[PDB]
C-alpha cells in the first residue's frame, strides 16, 4: 500500500484465470500482466500443508 | 517408392477416452485408399503394452486405442 | 508497417478478367453438409444440426450419392450441386506423411 | 366430368409442395386435431395437421417431413437410422 | 455364443465365413466404435445398433473383441471408466426382454 | 416551437439498424483494423473517416 | 374433400408455443417462447386475465406476437416412450420361494397405495423408495414387472444410461419434467433400472463426464428431498454392485427398504 | 394553440413505439445516459440509443429493461420486480416443518436464531454498539443430518419474503441462460427487503477444478464468477446475506468461503450426547 503495489494473491485458484483456464504453465502472462501494471507484489503461497 | 505413413504411437494419448480411436480408424481408411503403403509405427511400447488389468488406475484409456 | 504486402504479385492481374465472372457466380457458396440416409431422394444432415430432404443436381449420377458421404448443397433452397470427398477427421493424419 | 377437374385442380397444386425441399422434424405429441412438432432447428410449432396424412400415422417420438415457408405437416418418413 | 481363448485358433476367421455362408443378414460391428468422447453418443449407438436389428429380425450383431466395454471395473475412483461404464449398461438394457428382441442374436469374440 | 421539433427529430435518431460492440486484437498498416465481434468470429474491417 | 382438406391447412401456418412466465401489468404479459427470448406481448380478450396464470402453455401469433389462447400442458415425447414397455407382464409371482420378499415390497407400494387409511392412524410418514442388489442374475428386474402389471398404477420404465444425451443442461430438464408428470398421474411409479451409470461418487477431478453426472445427480437430490417432497411418487430402484453408488443414495430416509435378493 | 395540437400529435407518436411487440434485453451500464450498452436476450451485446424523458433513478444499476424489435432502441424501462427467475414463496403458504417437529440440534439452534433472525427485525441492535453482523451463512455436514429440517422452522416464525431455490435451476441450455438469472435472483430481494435466500445445494457449481477446455466448464464458471461480484452488490441491505448448503465441503471453491461472502460455519454434529438423541426419538415418537 506505501510502495504502490498491485497485491496479485496467486494461490492455485483457476477462478480468475479464464484466458488460459490453468496456472501449471502460466508464467510469462503473469509476468506480462505484473509488468504493465508494476509495481507488483505476486504474494506466492505455497501450501505444502496439504498432507 | 511406395507411400510412407509415420506415426508416433505415443501421438495418439488425450484425456478423452477413445479420443484416439477417431484418429486410429481414419489414419487405417487413408493407408487403405492410396495402393501400395507402408504405415510404420515407431515407439509402441505407449500404446501396445502386456495385457493387464490394474483394477484401480487409469489403464483403461491406455487400452482402448490398442483393441 | 507491414505496408501492403499481399501474396499474388505480377501473374494475378491476368487472373483478374477469369476470376471475376466466376467470383459473382453462386459456384461458390455450397454450405457442405455430409449424408446421414440414403433413403431409396436423400437424407442429409447439415453441420450446424438442422435436418432436410435434397434431391439430384444438374447431371449427378445416382451413384455418387454414397453413405456418410459429404456433399456440397445449393446456399438457398438445398439440392445438391456437387458430391464431394469423405470426411472432414483427416488433416492431424496428412502431415504425418513424410 | 366437372367433378374429375376439380380434384385434378386441387391436386396440381398439391404436387408442388409435395416436391423438395422440407425440414425435418419429430412429433412432440398429437394434442387432438393438432399437432406439434419439435424441429431439427430447435424451436417448437403447433399447427392444423394434413389431414390427407392419416392421424394414425403420427404417433408420439414418429420422424415427420415439415415445410420450413409454412410449417405445415408434409409428409411421412421411415424413422431415420 | 462367446468364442474365446489362445490366439491363432480361427475365433475371427470362422466366424465370419459360417455368418456369410447361411445367408442370415451379417452386420459387422466392432467394440471400440461404442467408445466414444462426447457425452452421451456411446448411449445413442447402442440403442441405433439396436433399432436397426429389430427391423431385419432375426439377424447376427458380431462384436469383435469385447474387452472395450467389457470391464469389470465399473466401481472406480476417478477414472474415465465412468464414460465407458455407461454403454456396458444401455448393453445391458437392450438385451433384456421387452419383444421385436427376441430374435436378435449375438456373437462375440 | 423548439419542444415540438426535439420529439419529431428524435424519432429519426431512435432508428437503428445495427450496432454492436468489438474490441481492437491487432492493427495493420493498410489502414484497417482487425475487430473481434465479441460473441462470434473476427472481421478485419477498415476505419470511417472520424478516426 | 380428401384433396380439399390439404388445401384448408395449407393456407394455416404454425404458431409458435410459449408459457406465461410472469404478469406485467393487466395488459401485458411476458412468456418465454421456445426458440429463446422472452417477450412482452398482448393478448387477444377471449380469454380472460384470470383464466391465464404464470405457467400456462400459450400459443402466441407469427409475428405480431399476441397470446391467442391457453393450451394445455404440453407433454415430453420421451416420456411416451417410457410408458410403452410392459411386454412381459406376470402377475403375482416372480421369484418363487420368495414370496415372503414380495410381500415386504408391497407393504412399501401396494398397501398405501389402495388403503391410505392404515398409514394415517399409526402416524408414520408414508414410506417411498426401495432398492433391489444381489449376485447378478436374478430376476431383481423379473419382479418390478410384477409390481408394474397387478397394481394398475401409471408406470414409467426409466433406464438411466437412456436418458444421458450429447446435450448438457437437457439431462436435467427433462428429469424435472418427470417428477411433475408423476405427481399429475398419481399414483404412479418411476423405475430406474441400472443406476450403475449416474453412481460416479463426488470425484470431479477427472474428464467432463465425470462432472455432466454430478451435476445431474445433484438435480435428483434436492427434487428427491429439498423443500420439495412429491406425495404422490414412488421410486424403484435396480442397481448390479450396490458400492458404486455416492453415499447420499446409501442413506435411509430416502428408501425406506434396502432389499438385498438372495 | 396551432402547435399545441402538434405536441400532442407527437406525442401520441412516440407512445405506439413504448408498447409491444418487445425484447426484453438487459441494462449493463451507460457510456453517456442518451446512449447504452445492452445484451439483448439472444447472446450478444448491442449500442442503442436511450428514449430521453426516462428515469435512470433504478437503471444505471444493471437491471431488467424493455428494447423495440428492428430498431433496437430502449424505449422503457420495467420494474426490478418485474421479470424475475422465480416468484417468492414468502406469499404462498408457509413450509409444513415448524419448531415443535425440531428435536434436537439445539446447539445449532441459538447460532442461527442470532444470524438469521434478528438482523432483519432490528438492524438497529448491530450498528449501534459498532460490531458488524454475519454477512452469509453456510451448513455443512454428513447428508443426512436434517439441514433442511431447521432451515424450513425458521422460515416459518419471521413472516418476511422468502425466495427458495437451487443450484441446478441455474442449469446452462441456453445461450447465456447461467449469467442472466444470477443478475434476477438479487435484485428482487433487495426490492422486496427484508427476506431469506436460501440455495438448497451448491456441490456442482463451486468446484475446486476447472480446466475450461469445454464449453459446459466455461458456462459453470461464468455463474460462479458473477455469483461473487452480486454478493458484494448485496452488502448493506437488510436482507441477511444467502445462506447455502453443501453435502460434502471439501469440493468448496477457495474464493466463495473467503470472508466477504460467507463468514459463518455452522458445523452439524452427528455424534451428539444422550439429551440431544432423546430428543430427536420424542418428537418423531
Ligand atoms: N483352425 C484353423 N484352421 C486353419 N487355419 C487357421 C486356424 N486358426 C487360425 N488359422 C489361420 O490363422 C489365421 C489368423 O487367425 P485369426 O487371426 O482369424 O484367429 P484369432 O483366434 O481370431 O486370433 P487373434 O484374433 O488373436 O489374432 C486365419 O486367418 C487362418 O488362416
Ligand atoms: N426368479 C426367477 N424366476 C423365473 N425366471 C428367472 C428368475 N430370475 C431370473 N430369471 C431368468 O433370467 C433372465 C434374466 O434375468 P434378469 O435380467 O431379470 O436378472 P438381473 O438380476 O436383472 O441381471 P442383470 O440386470 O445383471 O442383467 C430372465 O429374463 C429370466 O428368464
Ligand atoms: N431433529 C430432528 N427431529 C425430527 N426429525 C429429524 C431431525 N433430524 C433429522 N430428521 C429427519 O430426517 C429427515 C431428512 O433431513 P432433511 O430433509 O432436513 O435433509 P438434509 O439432511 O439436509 O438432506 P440434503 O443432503 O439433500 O441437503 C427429515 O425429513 C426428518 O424427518
Ligand atoms: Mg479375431
Ligand atoms: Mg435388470
Ligand atoms: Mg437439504
Amino acid at each position: 500500500h506505501h510502495t504502490d503495489c498491485k497485491f496479485i494473491r496467486v494461490s492455485g485458484a483457476e477462478l480468475v484465470q479464464k484466458y488460459i483456464g490453468e496456472g501449471s504453465r502460466m508464467v510469462r502472462e503473469l509476468f506480462v500482466m505484473a509488468r504493465e501494471h508494476a509495481p507488483s507484489i505476486i504474494f506466492m503461497d505455497e501450501i505444502d500443508s496439504i498432507g | 517408392d511406395a507411400t510412407f505413413i509415420r506415426v508416433i504411437g505415443s501421438e495418439l494419448v488425450q484425456k478423452y477416452v477413445g479420443e484416439g480411436a477417431r484418429m486410429v480408424r481414419e489414419l487405417f481408411e487413408m493407408a487403405r485408399t492410396k495402393k501400395a503403403c507402408i504405415i510404420f509405427f515407431d515407439e509402441i511400447d505407449a500404446v501396445g503394452g502386456a495385457r493387464f488389468d490394474d483394477g484401480a488406475g487409469g489403464d483403461n484409456e491406455v487400452q482402448r486405442t490398442m483393441l | 508497417g507491414v505496408k501492403e504486402s499481399d501474396t499474388g504479385l505480377a501473374p494475378s492481374h491476368l487472373w483478374d478478367i477469369m476470376g471475376d465472372r466466376q467470383r459473382l457466380g453462386e459456384e461458390h457458396p455450397l454450405q457442405v453438409a455430409r449424408c446421414t440416409k440414403i433413403i431409396k431422394k436423400y437424407v442429409i444432415n447439415l453441420k450446424q444440426i438442422a435436418k432436410f430432404v435434397v434431391g439430384l443436381g444438374e447431371r449427378v449420377s445416382p451413384t455418387d450419392i454414397e453413405e456418410g458421404m459429404r456433399v456440397g448443397v445449393d446456399r438457398s433452397k438445398y439440392n445438391i450441386e456437387l458430391p464431394l470427398p469423405p470426411r472432414i477427421d483427416p488433416s492431424v493424419t496428412m502431415m504425418t506423411v513424410e | 366430368n366437372v367433378m374429375l377437374e376439380k380434384i385434378k385442380d386441387n391436386k396440381e397444386k398439391i404436387k408442388n409442395n409435395r416436391q423438395l425441399p422440407y425440414l425435418v422434424a419429430n412429433v412432440v405429441e398429437v394434442m387432438d386435431k393438432a399437432a406439434v412438432v419439435k424441429t431439427s432447428s430447435r424451436q417448437t410449432v403447433f399447427l392444423p395437421m394434413v389431414g390427407l396424412v392419416d392421424p394414425d400415422k403420427l404417433k408420439p417420438n414418429d420422424l415427420v417431413g415439415v415445410n420450413k415457408d409454412s410449417y405445415l405437416i408434409l409428409d411421412t418418413l421411415p424413422s431415420e437410422f | 455364443a462367446l468364442m474365446y481363448g489362445p490366439p491363432g485358433t480361427g475365433k475371427t476367421l470362422l466366424a465370419r465365413a459360417c455368418a456369410a455362408q447361411t445367408n442370415a443378414t451379417f452386420l459387422k460391428l466392432a467394440a471400440p466404435q461404442l467408445v466414444q468422447m462426447y457425452i452421451g453418443e456411446g448411449a445413442k449407438l447402442v440403442r441405433d445398433a439396436f433399432a436397426l436389428a429389430k427391423e431385419k429380425a432375426p439377424t447376427i450383431i458380431f462384436i469383435d473383441e469385447l474387452d472395450a466395454i467389457g470391464t469389470k471395473r465399473f466401481d472406480s475412483e476417478k477414472s474415465g471408466d465412468r464414460e465407458v461404464q455407461r454403454t456396458m449398461l444401455e448393453l445391458l438394457n437392450q438385451l433384456d426382454g421387452f419383444s421385436s428382441d427376441d430374435r436378435v442374436k449375438v456373437l462375440a469374440a | 416551437n423548439d419542444k415540438v421539433r426535439f420529439i419529431k427529430d428524435e424519432l429519426r435518431l431512435l432508428q437503428e439498424p445495427g450496432s454492436y460492440v468489438g474490441e481492437v486484437i491487432k492493427i495493420v498498416s493498410d489502414k484497417k483494423v482487425l475487430v473481434k465481434v465479441q460473441p462470434e468470429g473476427k472481421y478485419i474491417v477498415d476505419v470511417a473517416k472520424d478516426i | 374433400d380428401k384433396t380439399e382438406n390439404d388445401i384448408k391447412a395449407l393456407q394455416s401456418i404454425g404458431q409458435l408455443i410459449g408459457e406465461v412466465m410472469k404478469e406485467l401489468s393487466e395488459e401485458k404479459y411476458i412468456v418465454k417462447a421456445s426458440s429463446g427470448p422472452r417477450y412482452i406481448v398482448g393478448v387477444r380478450n377471449s380469454v380472460d386475465r384470470s383464466k391465464l396464470k404464470k405457467g400456462v402453455r400459450v400459443t402466441l401469433d407469427i409475428t405480431t406476437l399476441t397470446i391467442m389462447r391457453i393450451l394445455p400442458r404440453e407433454t415430453d415425447p420421451l416420456v411416451y416412450n417410457m410408458t410403452s414397455f410392459e411386454q412381459g407382464e406376470i402377475t403375482f409371482d416372480g421369484i418363487g420361494g420368495l414370496t415372503e420378499q414380495i410381500r415386504e415390497l408391497r407393504e412399501v407400494i401396494e398397501l398405501p397405495l389402495k388403503n391410505p387409511e392404515i398409514f394415517q392412524r399409526v402416524g408414520i410418514k408414508p414410506p417411498k423408495g426401495v432398492l433391489l442388489y444381489g449376485p447378478p442374475g436374478t430376476g431383481k428386474t423379473l419382479l418390478a414387472k410384477a409390481v408394474a402389471a397387478t397394481i394398475g398404477a401409471n408406470f414409467i420404465f426409466s433406464p438411466a444410461s437412456g436418458i444421458v444425451d450429447k446435450y448438457i443442461g437437457e439431462s436435467a430438464r427433462i428429469i424435472r419434467e418427470m417428477f411433475a408428470y408423476a405427481k399429475e398421474h398419481e399414483p404412479c411409479i418411476i423405475f430406474m433400472d441400472e443406476v450403475d451409470a449416474i453412481g460416479g461418487r463426488r470425484f470431479s477431478e477427472g474428464t467432463s463426464a465425470d462432472r455432466e453426472i454430478q451435476r445431474t445427480l445433484m438435480e435428483l437430490l434436492t427434487q428427491m428431498d429439498g423443500f420439495d417432497n412429491l406425495g404422490q411418487t414412488k421410486i424403484i430402484m435396480a442397481t448390479n454392485r450396490p458400492d458404486t453408488l455416492d453415499p447420499a443414495l446409501l442413506r435411509p430416509g430416502r428408501l425406506d427398504r434396502k432389499v438385498e435378493i438372495p | 394553440r396551432h402547435l399545441k395540437r402538434e405536441l400532442k400529435r407527437a406525442q401520441e407518436e412516440v407512445k405506439r413505439i413504448q408498447s409491444v411487440p418487445l425484447v426484453i434485453g438487459q441494462f449493463l451500464e451507460p457510456i453517456d445516459q442518451n446512449t447504452g450498452i445492452v445484451s439483448s436476450t439472444t447472446g450478444m451485446s448491442y449500442v442503442v440509443r436511450i428514449l430521453s424523458t426516462l428515469d435512470r433513478e433504478l437503471l444505471k444499476p444493471s437491471m431488467s429493461v424493455a428494447l423495440h424489435r428492428h430498431s433496437n432502441a430502449l424505449v422503457d424501462i420495467l420494474p426490478p420486480d418485474s421479470d424475475s427467475s422465480i416468484s417468492v414463496m414468502g406469499e404462498n403458504e408457509k413450509p409444513d416443518v415448524t419448531y415443535a417437529d425440531v428435536g434436537g440440534l439445539d446447539m445449532q439452534k441459538q447460532e442461527i436464531r442470532e444470524a438469521v433472525e434478528l438482523p432483519l427485525v432490528q438492524a438497529d441492535l448491530y450498528e449501534q454498539i459498532g460490531i458488524d453482523p454475519p454477512r452469509g451463512v453456510l451448513l455443512y455436514g454428513p447428508p443426512g443430518t436434517g439441514k433442511t429440517m431447521l432451515v424450513k422452522a425458521v422460515a416459518n416464525s419471521t413472516k418476511a419474503a422468502f425466495i427458495r431455490v437451487n443450484g441446478s435451476e441455474f442449469v446452462h441450455k441456453y445461450l447465456g441462460e447461467g449469467p442472466r438469472m444470477v443478475r434476477d435472483v438479487f435484485r428482487l430481494a433487495r426490492e422486496n427487503a427484508p427476506s431469506i435466500i436460501f440455495i438448497d445445494e451448491v456441490d456442482s457449481i463451486a468446484t475446486k477444478r476447472f480446466d475450461a477446455q469445454t464449453g459446459s466448464d466455461r458456462e459453470v464458471q461464468r455463474i460462479l464468477i458473477e455469483l461473487l461480484t452480486q454478493m458484494d452488490g448485496f452488502d448493506q441491505s437488510t436482507n441477511v446475506k444467502v445462506i447455502m448448503a453443501t453435502n460434502r465441503a471439501d469440493t468448496l471453491d477457495p474464493a466463495l468461503l473467503r470472508p466477504g461472502r460467507l463468514d459463518r460455519k455452522i458445523e452439524f454434529p452427528s455424534l451428539r450426547d444422550r439429551r440431544e438423541r432423546r430428543l430427536i426419538f420424542g418428537t418423531i415418537a
